[PDB]
């Protein structure tokens, strides 16, 4: 039924039709920050004790992004004020609802409308390309415009931060996009930079897969796969042209460069800034470009080159399944790369899938018979197999006559 | 103005042309004509003997008789009705659109007995549909007997009779036409006579010439009995009348007679038989076995109007005396009368449903020839699927070899039963034996067991029983009334085996949606289950079978399937622990597959190909048997090292 | 002997299926205080279209037959019909509101007649009520409508074709059946359903008119500097990319109804 | 004996009525009769000035319109014909059944082209099923301008009229009933002249107010090609027609223009959709297609007597002068008409479709849409097996890809082949890899995949293709022309393998009918076939199927089950060895029953239980794991 809602007075400078409303206290946990996605509960009433059907009427908690303005500004505000446990049933004054819109069917215009709001959870948001949690950030008190770097964008961002339980201190960065080794700096804060608003002022936190890495140093004190917080100021940046505004010919140069970069990268060991240097040339000759023959024969020899490399930059960094993806791209292009077949065979058999690392040597023999490598995993692939048969050979070698033993038990 | 008047005319010639060559499609109604005017023409004469006796002292026997000539090429039909005058004759036969019978209604006060057959005035010269020549001799008890003449030449003659004395009464001679002559066979005459007249309220003799001496064979034998006041008539009698009507040498099972008043007076016989008819869903011809009568003259069938194709097995007799007809009397002229007609017929079929119900043994023994006509019906009738619901019966888990109604389940459920819980399947023992049945077994709660296939579109349609929904315990997302401290723990063990999850969709990327754990499994080491749209197991394999369909469709709808896992399930914990410890172990790639399969099947869905299944086992029972393995198994360097 | 049984017709679910599939409204706006510049209500609208369209295109995976095109198809049917599918998705929601001249974007924005202080919303703002005038008008059910909007994805094709075309042909059969049900289930008529279908199939027709008016402005806003307005990534990249195919003329209207 | 002579005389009070009320089945018919009195005086004007061009002088353009007017709640016909002088309003309008339309065809010169609707003087009166009242206005070039006016009570009157002039042609206005104005919408009346003069030879313009002006709308923009010789139309032209009288958007995919000239004359337009025919919008299910005409009037169209159901996509139009019809022009008069014109367009459509068959490419499209509807007409109507069959196209293990004719795998077929093998199943790449077919593709015999469902029901009629017997590969007994040595090294070998069929007919005796040693078998153990006589599985798993089932047939229909063993498998001996060591070794009665399981699953049957199939494989895993027992 509704409630008594008139006896409740506003929360501390809420001018923004915030009720000071407890129904439940909280767990005494922090407050959620701004870009975090809160899991709520939600129903209540609307005008007069008008039923306000929501998500909670059958149990289903509401995932809101605080500070966005993805709701009505005063259920941003019970977020934002509320801690984890709370229970608040906000009078949201109109101005902070739908004003005089009479958003139909149920909102009269100027309504006071009382809604249920409950913290059940939170997290940061996940600025990585997988829902691993490995970049969170927790925007603190700014970011404005639509405007973001991206690679090959300097970018000017002031940079402090956390390391274990020891501070990085202040330096002020100004940068290429992408040149995370010329930062010193973990991987994760590029894809992180990249994500960020002119002025914005965060907290950006590294699991190990984006923190430092083979970037890591002893000077730091920060081993490889090490957990990281940093704050971050960005301040300005110039964004690197797209490739939607790119000529046919830039798009080959910036291809050609990245493929010299990312030679020297996997060189060096530095397999996942050779990775990400490779797919550069990916997205901007696989990207829908007319070329004349002379640029698409240079753009063919470049994606082959990365599907290549980049098959090779999973291999070093024992991506089987990736290694496959990227050699059967390479092997699209060119259907008798020697290359591209061996290292498919070798990626096969580095699984286990014997049968077709075999069949991929022996493809590169009937090619390339002087292939003394391909006739050499070949026949490591053979042996392989035969050990696997002669474990089940035993496995199973009294097979049936435990089970007509067991069947009678 | 000056304005002249004038008054219609008719030009006699045209006229008798239309009636002959356009009124009517079917000649054999010739005689249907010439008995109902007969039937009249007897009427009227019991009529006025109602109130002076005398009228019938040259003659009291009222009856129709039919006598064909071979040699002659004539029919002959003699009646004992009133008979005509010299003036009657002229005035009734030489008018194309007089009609004394209407004038005789006219004459007549309320409350009189007399319903009549015609108003018309034209149905006598359809005669002319297959005769040459038309002869008229009648005899009133006022007058002479006359000898009417013609052929429609445009006019007539009138003489004075010179043969034997009628008494009373009218006979009519036609003189067939040459290819006409299949009306004087014995067979033709009865097959019209019984399908046209048969209720008619006098005796019909046909006398037939055989090895010679007359055979007086009388029609009309069976007298219609839905006239007569239901209170008044045993079960005896409407059987007998059942298996004249059908020609069914078993009883009905169920009878419903009524009556209708007001607006569109009607009577009704609405039969159930004991058996379904063989080619009830096969024959071609029209469904609806309902007879439409016109003061008992049959004037319709197989008008789809009726009834709605649902109640097609009701065996039955409408009759009123109030519709109107066109010319030919072949169907009705306004059709909003089917409209009523229909709604009305169809309100009592299910109040005689209602009342079978009550007895049991009975109603085992017509929901087992009808239960297919009811679903279908849940699926069309929208206005009493409310109704038509209450006549299901379904066997359940609990109900041992019972079917139980769904009222009954839902008294025997419990406070948490928000949901009717249902599965469907190929047979019962498949159904019973179900791992999706397990847990809900465990708990005791009672699962409705679907079989037939027409139930996959009953339940579409159905959705829910007096406010509670039906869920089928084969579909994703299934809720039980679980404890809290149960809820946690499955919780708990969802922090185990996430790196199985991962592993096996890997292996099964190509084949399934999801791999997830599951609490429904308290047996098995794993099932699949549908996502909650789209075709499920049974909904697919009978959709692939029907022998006309556009295939086009399974592009669109089709299921999508999740692999749940038992954790605590001795399979599954062994594989957790040797796939940590090493993901690539071929074995449980094999494995994972063969666990897969086996799912399918048990599952309800066949196999893509049933080949790679059977060769993985007959792999297992070489090794399994020491097959020697001579059968089962045949057993520079820095190029891919470039970096480009 | 054995002749084949006939069957009862399935029902189709694909209207419900779609019902499910479908996206919430979003929320966009800016506190109303902030002065109505034509700059400001521009970029916010195009922040909030950026959103919606990102929406449309998990939108249309989801969508049966739809998603079993090649990729490429699906990208290409979404570029050609992005502003049909909005303009549709607007027009309903401003009539269902309102039966007055608003366009009715997002619960925290409605345009009024004195808010269209861009030259285009004063020319083109016909085609956008006349859209939301047609629906109130026809009193177009949530059904029809969403067979429609599914209908408008399906619109247009390269003249070179598409390369699941027998496919794509059955999808847009499919929909088509699926809509005239729709028609049937709210008319419980005969012929008024062939009269009811054109109603509503000559909007879809038109409809290439309004967006082409609009699209012409969409693209001078986009290409010329007269406003601060910024676009999303993702509008920028459409837009450029959309425009040469439209502006030589390698888009194919199928145009369902003529006469 | 004096006879006395009389004339046959009518009542006229009755005889109206009857011709209003139980005449006529519907009202819409009103509108219809009179349009088909306006075209008949058009024409007996256009044909007088063909020899004296002064007739026209009056007015030249020849057309009719239809102008309804709400305020007053009345409805005016308007035609530029002929026109009546006052003897003939007389005579024409106020004699029931005379006809003046049939006196003007009587005195025409026999080679006159003129084509007429009407004789039975009757249908001006249809008025009196809307009207109240009745005014007709008329003016004939060799007369002054009259009014006729009647409400049908037994009189009529005329005047001369004082009103505007006409110059020529008569105008019929009606005076509609009160409770019957829907007639006055523009929507009504379009519907119902579409529907039942469309093809009226004159411009039929409808008059509109609208925002005001009036819409001036001709509503007969298609004409009735078919009248044209068929040399001279272009396929531009057959498209548009059929777009337009079908609603389509899409082309039409073949035609035939057709005609008859016997003791019946008829010409027809028959087409075949590039798609499937569906019903988009509510209309009677399994209407047919063909809709027939006389004289360009529409009469019916859904006759299921012109053309069997298998035909039912053709799309078309039958127009044929001088055949009976009913008084209401509703019905034909003497069926047996249809009976002719249906073996007439079945004959001819199956000519179409051997048309289509020479162009790969388009049959293939025509097939695609259409192969059920050949299979239905090769199950019913027999006499016509011997075409139907030859459109038939199958997938076979020789064609790759491509479906073939039977006439293909008739020319492919070796010199010792006296039987054509086929096999059915659910999918392509089942029966592909069926263990059935092993053999004979050793042999390099060629099989046709069936795989609709339909084709079980079919495949029982077409025993027989230019005198070769279709077979079953799945069946006992099936015949290969193979060297006898093969014989008489499964007689050696049957010495030993006897003592296994004995163990494993006592071990599934309730299960299988028999156990025998095979030849059709290669790589598996071994197999179920069915009998052969009996049903297949897959004829049970279709049966199962069809909802509106039977239960005496179910257990009729069931499948008797035969085993076949392998002889020469590695299984198959190692299990000889063991069963005769010991014949009730435990090991023996389980290995027995996972092979007979396994048989039914590639065999295609449906395994049954299914769960303790699952239960026999979750032992061997856990074997397989290393799992213990406890
Ligand atoms: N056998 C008969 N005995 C006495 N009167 C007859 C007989 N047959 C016909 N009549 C008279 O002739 C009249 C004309 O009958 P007819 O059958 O032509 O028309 P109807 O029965 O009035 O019309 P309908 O076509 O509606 O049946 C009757 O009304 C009746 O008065
Ligand atoms: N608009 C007209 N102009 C000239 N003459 C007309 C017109 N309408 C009717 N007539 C005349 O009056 C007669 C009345 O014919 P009516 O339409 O009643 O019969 P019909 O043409 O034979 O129709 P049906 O055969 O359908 O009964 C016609 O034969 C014709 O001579
Ligand atoms: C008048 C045109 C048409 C506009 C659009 C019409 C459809 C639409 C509906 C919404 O719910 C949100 C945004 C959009 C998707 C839109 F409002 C904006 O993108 C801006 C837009 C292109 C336009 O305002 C411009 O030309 C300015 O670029
Ligand atoms: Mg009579
Ligand atoms: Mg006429």
């Amino acid at each position: 039924a509704p409630l008594p809602m008139e006896g409740v007075d506003i929360s501390p400078k809420q001018d923004e039709g915030v009720l000071k409303v407890i129904k439940r206290e909280g767990t005494g946990t922090e407050m959620p920050m701004i870009g975090d996605r809160v899991f709520v509960h939600y129903t209540g009433w609307l005008l007069d004790g008008t039923k306000f059907d929501s998500s909670l009427d059958r149990k289903d908690k509401f995932s809101f992004d605080l500070g966005k303005g993805e709701v009505i500004k005063a259920w941003d505000i019970a977020i934002a004020t509320m801690k984890v446990g709370e229970v608040c049933h906000i009078t949201c004054k109109p101005e902070y609802a739908y004003g005089s819109a009479g958003s139909p069917p149920k909102i009269p215009p100027n309504a006071t409308l009382v809604f249920e709001v409950e913290l059940f959870e939170f997290k940061g948001e996940d600025l990585t390309e997988e829902e691993d949690g490995g970049i969170i950030r927790r925007i603190q008190t700014r970011g404005e415009g639509y405007a973001k770097p991206n690679e090959g964008a300097i970018v000017e961002v002031a940079l402090e931060g956390y390391y274990k339980d020891k501070l990085f201190d202040q330096r002020e960065l100004r940068f290429e996009i992408g040149e995370g080794e010329n930062l010193d700096l973990p991987y994760g804060l590029e894809r992180a930079i990249q994500r960020m608003e002119k002025g914005e002022h965060s907290i950006v936190y590294l699991k190990p897969s984006y923190a430092f890495g083979s970037v890591g140093k002893e000077k730091f004190q920060i081993p490889p796969n090490a957990e990281l917080k940093y704050e971050l100021h960005l301040k300005s940046f110039e964004k690197a042209k797209e490739s939607w505004e790119m000529n046919s010919e830039e798009k080959l140069e910036q291809s050609t460069i990245v493929k010299e970069r990312g030679t020297v990268y996997f060189k060096e060991g530095k397999y996942k800034q050779a990775l990400l240097q490779y797919k550069k040339i990916v997205s901007w000759l696989e990207y829908e470009s007319s070329f004349s023959n002379e640029e698409a024969q240079k753009a063919q020899a470049l994606r082959l080159a990365s599907h290549l490399n980049l098959a090779m930059c999973h291999l070093k960094l024992q991506a089987f399944s990736a290694a496959i993806e990227s050699c059967n791209k390479a092997l699209e292009l060119d259907s008798n790369n020697e290359k591209g077949l061996f290292r498919r065979g070798e990626a096969h058999l580095a699984v286990n899938d014997f049968e077709l690392a075999r069949a991929d040597f022996q493809k590169v023999l009937q090619l390339y018979p002087n292939n003394k490598a391909a006739k050499t995993q070949l026949a490591v692939c053979q042996q392989r197999i035969r050990r696997q048969l002669a474990r089940e050979k035993k496995l199973y070698a009294n097979m049936f006559e435990r089970l007509a033993e067991e069947e009678n038990k | 103005e000056e304005v002249e008047t004038f008054a219609f005319q008719a030009e006699i010639a045209q006229l008798m042309s239309l009636i002959i060559n356009t009124f009517y499609s079917n000649k054999e109604i010739f005689l249907r004509e010439l008995i109902s005017n007969s039937s009249d023409a007897l009427d009227k004469i019991r009529y006025e003997s109602l109130t002076d006796p005398s009228k019938l002292d040259s003659g009291k026997e009222l009856h129709i008789n039919l006598i064909p000539n071979k040699q002659d090429r004539t029919l002959t039909i003699v009646d004992t009705g009133i008979g005509m005058t010299k003036a009657d004759l002229i005035n009734n036969l030489g008018t194309i659109a007089k009609s004394g019978t209407k004038a005789f209604m006219e004459a007549l006060q309320a409350g009189a007995d007399i319903s009549m057959i015609g108003q018309f005035g034209v149905g006598f010269y359809s005669a002319y549909l297959v005769a040459e020549k038309v002869t008229v001799i009648t005899k009133h008890n006022d007058d002479e007997q006359y000898a009417w003449e013609s052929s429609a030449g445009g006019s007539f003659t009138v003489r004075t009779d010179t043969g034997e004395p009628m008494g009373r009464g009218t006979k009519v001679i036609l003189h067939l036409k040459e290819d006409q002559t299949e009306y004087l066979e014995e067979r033709r005459i009865k097959e019209i006579v019984k399908k046209h007249s048969q209720f008619i309220g006098y005796p019909i003799t046909l006398f037939v010439e055989k090895e010679k001496y007359i055979d007086q064979e009388e029609l009309n034998k069976t007298k219609p009995i839905w006239t007569r006041n239901p209170d008044d008539i045993t079960n005896e009698e409407y059987g007998e009348f059942y298996k004249s009507l059908t020609n069914d040498w078993e009883d009905h099972l169920a009878v419903k007679h009524f009556s209708v008043e007001g607006q569109l007076e009607f009577r009704a016989l609405l039969f159930v038989p004991r058996r379904a008819p063989f080619d009830l869903f096969e024959n071609r011809k029209k469904k609806n076995n309902i007879k439409l009568y016109v003061r008992r003259v049959f004037i319709m069938d197989n008008c789809e109007e009726l009834i709605p194709e649902y109640l097609n097995f009701i065996r039955g007799v409408v009759d009123s005396e109030d519709l109107p007809l066109n010319i030919s009397r072949e169907m009705l002229q306004q059709s909003k009368i089917l409209k009523v007609i229909r709604k009305n017929l169809v309100k009592k079929c299910l109040e005689l449903f209602t009342e079978l119900a009550e007895d049991k043994e009975n109603y085992k023994k017509f929901y087992e020839q009808f239960s297919k006509n009811i679903k279908l019906g849940i699926h069309e009738d929208s206005q009493n699927r409310k109704k038509l619901s209450e006549l299901l019966r379904y066997y359940t888990s609990a109900s041992g070899d019972e079917m139980v109604s769904l009222k009954d389940y839902c008294t025997r459920m419990k406070e948490n039963q928000k949901h009717i819980y249902y599965i469907t399947g190929e047979t019962k023992d498949q159904v019973a034996n179900s791992a999706f049945v397990e847990r809900l077994r465990k708990h005791g709660l009672e699962v409705i067991y679907m079989i037939e296939p027409i139930d996959e579109y009953c339940v579409q349609q159905l959705k829910e029983f007096e406010g509670k929904t039906l869920v089928s315990v084969t579909k994703e997302g299934l809720e039980l009334p679980e404890d809290e401290e149960e809820k946690k723990k499955q919780e708990e063990k969802k922090t185990k085996f996430e790196n199985l999850c991962k592993i096996m969709k890997d292996i099964l990327e190509k084949k399934v949606e999801k791999v997830v754990v599951s609490n429904r499994l308290v047996t098995s080491p794993c099932c699949i289950v549908t996502s909650t749209y789209g075709w499920t197991a049974n909904m697919e394999r009978i959709m692939k079978a029907q022998a006309l369909r556009d295939n086009s469709t399974m592009g669109y709808m089709a299921a999508k399937k999740h692999l749940e896992i038992n954790p605590d399930h001795s399979i599954i914990e062994t594989l957790r622990q040797k796939a940590e410890a090493d993901k690539n172990d071929k074995s449980v790639k094999d494995l994972v597959i063969l666990l897969y399969e086996t799912a399918l099947l048990s599952s309800g869905f066949s196999l893509e190909d049933p080949q790679t299944h059977a060769n993985r086992i007959y792999r297992m029972i070489k090794l399994g048997l020491g097959i020697d393995e001579d059968d089962p198994t045949a057993d520079d360097t820095s190029r891919m090292e470039e970096v480009d | 002997t054995i002749v084949p049984a006939t069957l009862p017709q399935l029902t189709p679910t694909l209207v419900s299926l779609l019902e499910v599939i479908e996206p919430e409204v979003l929320y966009a706006g800016y506190d109303s205080s902030v002065p109505d510049s034509t700059w400001r209500i521009m970029t916010t609208l195009n922040m909030l279209g950026g959103r919606q369209v990102i929406a449309a295109v998990k939108w249309a995976k989801a969508i049966p037959g739809f998603r079993n095109l090649h990729l490429d198809d699906q990208m290409t049917l979404l570029q050609y019909s992005w502003m049909s599918l909005m303009a549709f998705a607007l027009g309903w929601r401003s009539y269902r509101q309102s039966s007055a001249n608003l366009l009715c974007f997002a619960p925290d924005l409605i345009i009024n007649e004195q808010r269209m202080t861009l030259p285009c919303m004063y020319d083109q703002c016909k085609h956008m009520l006349y859209v939301s005038s047609e629906l109130h008008r026809l009193q177009v059910s949530y059904e029809e409508y969403l067979c429609m909007k599914t209908l408008l994805l399906l619109s247009s094709v390269p003249k070179d074709g598409l390369k699941s075309q027998e496919l794509f042909d059955e999808i847009r059969m499919t929909y088509i059946k699926e809509l005239g049900k729709a028609i049937v289930k709210r008319e419980g008529n005969s012929s008024q359903n062939w009269q009811r279908f054109y109603q509503l199939t000559k909007l879809l027709d038109s409809m290439h008119e309004v967006v082409e008016n609009l699209l012409n402005y969409c693209f001078q806003t986009f290409l010329d500097k007269t406003m601060s307005i910024e676009f999303p990534e993702m509008l920028a990249e459409i837009i450029t990319n959309q425009i040469p195919k439209y502006s030589n003329g390698n888009i194919k209207k199928l145009l369902f109804h003529q006469k």
